[PDB]
């Protein structure tokens, strides 16, 4: 918690103790490698659940889909030794993230049929039974949300590795709604407040009032977002929230700017994105009470891939809110074409 | 009318390099998006990278990143893509297509032929 | 990745009939991005639907192109001896592939 | 905002971008250096507020006095030089640390017989006038803090100077009750909260319900906490945190503890102070119901020096709350004495 | 009765070091606070140092930090002071006082005499 | 810093009167905490108030500390030769000076 840090805006050099906050957001994210608690847990959490009438697992945050990605191997193994008619699947995921009805859950007495090392070898193949057990995927017709649990693991207090590859997980406890609070940061140094978790880079700055700056997206959840990370938590009024409260939005009021209300729908459905106050190239934006009202987010470039020049809003606040995906350069919902349809 | 004029093609040594150019004439070249999409002899299309109008996007495929430089001046209606460290799967014929991965493609013209052999 | 596959891979008919293809989907393509492009042996593709409804310009009426959801049709009224090419069918987000349809064959 | 941090307590190194917030309130607190803006408007303010009926100036915080206790030589002669029948004279200040009812303000028409540097040298002693202006000291009985002025000063934005040892400071605009925000911070990271200045050091920990775990005082202000700095501050009760409210008590959640209420009657007036949960040496508190009432905070030595050893606690939660100044161990309300009187 | 006798005063050269001891009867020594008060020959009385029950607060005179040491022995009820880097004013006689600084003093007894020079 | 201040520097009486004393504060004393101490040369101090109000045990009823606010005065009602001492005065808390009073000296 001490040590010296060079600071290239101010051209000077800090030395000191205190608080930290690592970016692990841009810059080769690294690490929050996955191995879960003891297998025999989860693996016993499954068909107890599957009895109860689960169908499937959805994700919370977007690296959790690939502990499950490697852990299945397992998983189908253990379960197969004591010759439980199941087998695991998993997917491929997309924004945005959706989120289950119900949980996992103790039941803390595990299968008595198993090993204690998390990396043995002479793995063998399962078969297939007519009971299939599904996680997050393009499934959203044969079993809906409700039937798939989500929310159901934690980060383990003594399972946090930044050098060793490893996160330790257990199940929750108890339902929950909010994200999980082992692994999230929150600051502010005199003209910053940046709120940040594994994959949320919510930056706000001070021009004259304090407002949002910028922010990037790795992932998409539908977690709320915790207020004991909140900076400037009271009195928000959750109809000018730029980022929607459901996509994880922190309950802030750091979380404004002038001239725009609730970003509801939003270019949200692209994977990543990065939120800033700019204008998208080629187009300008002229403030007049004649343009439409707002709606959903519209892409620069048409079908056709010919660029959209001209553009009105009716009260924003220059410079206009913009997106950037791998789609191209999404405008805010208060801004409309001047002319085109 | 729309005519997409391309120039470059030839045979190459493995290893080597080349430049490929594309000629628009007709329609706004400073309004629409730009690629290049690729053809095995005798196999289906392929992407090989996008640029935006104000050339910012410029994404590449996943086979020819840190090989493939594309570039477009909107000036004279030409765009130009850099081939690098040529290897010998790269032999097809290279479309000029005004088009977007993420959109339909309105305009072909006469791809170029390049053959990476000895 | 919602990598398409088209069927038959060849089709074998005679001037005069009405033909039929097919691109399957992976899964619920959005707002019915499609397109199909023809490619006469040997020239560069053109463009037929928008779309997967809307006829492009320039392109006779006997292209219709069809289907929703994740099947898609392309099926020509009446056949024309020039006609015989390789079609393929292309989705535009999201997210598309990074290549094109197999393509099928018609032969006389 | 980019380095590698090295953590004992963790082992490990941590690298990345981000921010980093400097203790500042520890090991030799270095350096915030001390000088005004241009001298015309502030020797202008003077006189110009003298003939509103001010006579005397309050210091927000502790360092604030040294601003004046090696400026008062520079006004006295620019005064002189424009022969005003007044005099500065400046002292020592002791916790409370009070606070006016006005403040000073612009007219920012200076003195047209000044110059522009603030280093001259070659001071000529003044004489004394019948008419006397007053600074933070013991002077709480000739003129009350009615006709005095207090939080007219505000930190340049481009005051910030770490290495320079100075830090420029403008007069405020307007009247305000909150402190500078401008140097001013607080951070969390997945373990602890901390809400820090040039004086405090609030400190909160997670052990199984987010609470206050310690704080350090060299100073005791009386401007209100600003709630753009302050991290959960929704639903907070203004009569359970630990710090109170008048003291620069920031409005959180963040500052609760179980059994215990706001300490509106500790032992503040010592200048400094260091709160922990621990027990006073040779003490021990036991829980009873019998125990009296929360009353005013009393030191465990006695006006002889003899040391008191059994306490009592109605409704505490061991460890018992308990000061370190330079009078011995304080405890808190809610701990009374077992059987002295 | 409260008993206090002190030894180890006698005359030392300047830059040398001395131990000074306090030998406490008579009553509860691990009740009470503990200071050493010196006093020049023919001046006022001036604080030294101050030692808690615990011996953990441990303050010191502003003229003498870092060169005195103070410390203290329940058990046997003893209280002692250790001489470092002497200079020539500190030439006091110097008294084990039952006091506080932030609290009155009940019992003094014959403080012994220390000299700095040749 | 409330350091004190005792006046007169030296005081001059016979056996049989009743003199007075005067320790001034620098401000505002807290809950009247001053201390009175006898030096009768060459002995060591003893303890005549603790308390600035309140006779200390075995002193004799003679000695009477009074005074309150910024001002205090400890005064013998009664004369005797022996008491011809030095007096110091002592505030504790908050927060006293590192140093004791100058102390008066008392002279037949």
């Amino acid at each position: 918690d001490s040590g010296c840090v060079v600071s290239w805006k101010n051209k000077e050099l800090k030395c000191g103790s205190g608080i930290f906050i690592t970016d692990n957001v841009h810059t080769w994210t690294e690490q929050y490698k996955f191995q879960p608690e003891s297998p025999s847990k989860l693996a016993s959490a499954i068909q107890k659940a599957h009895e109860e009438g689960i169908c499937g697992i959805r994700s919370v945050t977007r690296l959790e889909n690939l502990m499950w990605k490697q852990i299945t191997p397992e998983l189908n193994h253990i379960l197969t030794e004591n010759e439980v008619k199941l087998t695991i699947m998993t997917g491929d995921i997309k924004g945005i993230m959706q989120a289950g009805k119900r949980s996992l859950r103790p039941q803390p007495t595990e299968l008595k049929y198993s090993w204690k090392a998390w990396g043995k070898a002479k793995m063998l193949s399962t078969e297939l039974h007519n009971h299939t057990f599904l996680i997050d995927g393009p499934e959203t017709a044969e079993c809906p949300n409700t039937n798939r649990a989500w929310n159901s693991l934690e980060v383990e207090d003594y399972g946090f590795g930044v050098f060793t590859t490893n996160i330790w997980l257990k199940l929750k406890e108890r339902q929950d709604v909010f994200c999980d609070s082992k692994l999230m940061s929150a600051a502010i140094k005199d003209n910053r407040a940046v709120h940040a978790d594994m994959g949320y880079w919510i930056e706000s700055a001070l021009n004259d009032t304090w407002k949002i700056e910028k922010a990037s997206f790795i992932e998409v959840k539908s977690c709320h977002w915790p207020k004991s990370h909140t900076l400037w938590s009271n009195g928000v009024l959750e109809s000018e929230m730029i980022i929607p409260k459901n996509f994880a939005g922190p309950v802030s009021q750091h979380n404004y700017r002038p001239g725009y209300h609730t970003q509801t729908a939003g270019p949200w459905h692209l994977g990543r994105l990065e939120m800033d106050f700019d204008f998208c190239e080629g187009t300008t934006v002229v403030v007049t009470e004649d343009c439409g009202n707002r709606g959903p987010s519209l892409r620069t470039t048409t079908a056709s891939g010919k660029l959209i020049t001209e553009w009105c809003c009716r009260s924003c606040t220059l410079p206009p809110l913009r997106y950037r995906g791998e789609d191209g350069c999404w405008y805010g919902m208060e801004i409309r074409p001047l002319k085109e349809k | 009318q729309v005519q997409l004029v391309e120039s470059g093609g030839g045979l190459v040594k493995p290893g080597g390099s080349l430049r490929l150019s594309c000629a628009a004439s007709g329609f706004t070249f400073s309004d629409y998006y730009m690629s290049w999409i690729r053809q095995a002899p005798g196999k289906g299309l392929e992407w090989v990278s996008y640029i935006s109008t104000g050339s910012s996007h410029t994404d590449y495929a996943d086979s020819v990143k840190g090989r493939f430089t594309i570039s477009r001046d909107n000036t004279k209606n030409s765009l130009y893509l850099q081939l690098n460290s040529l290897r010998d799967e790269d032999t097809a014929v290279y479309y000029c297509a005004s088009g977007y991965r993420f959109s339909y493609v309105s305009y072909w013209g006469q791809g170029t032929l390049v053959t990476v052999s000895s | 990745e919602i990598v398409l596959t088209q069927s038959p891979g060849t089709l074998s008919l005679s001037p005069g009939e009405r033909a039929t293809l097919s691109c399957r989907a992976s899964q619920s393509v959005s707002s019915s991005y499609l397109a199909w492009y023809q490619q006469k042996p040997g020239q560069a593709p053109r463009l037929l639907i928008y779309g997967a409804s809307t006829r492009a310009t320039g392109i006779p009426d006997r292209f219709t192109g069809s289907g929703s959801g994740t099947d898609f049709t392309l099926t020509i009224s009446r056949l024309e001896p020039e006609d015989f090419a390789v079609y393929y069918c292309q989705q535009y987000g999201s997210s598309p592939a990074w290549t094109f349809g197999q393509g099928t064959k018609v032969e006389i």
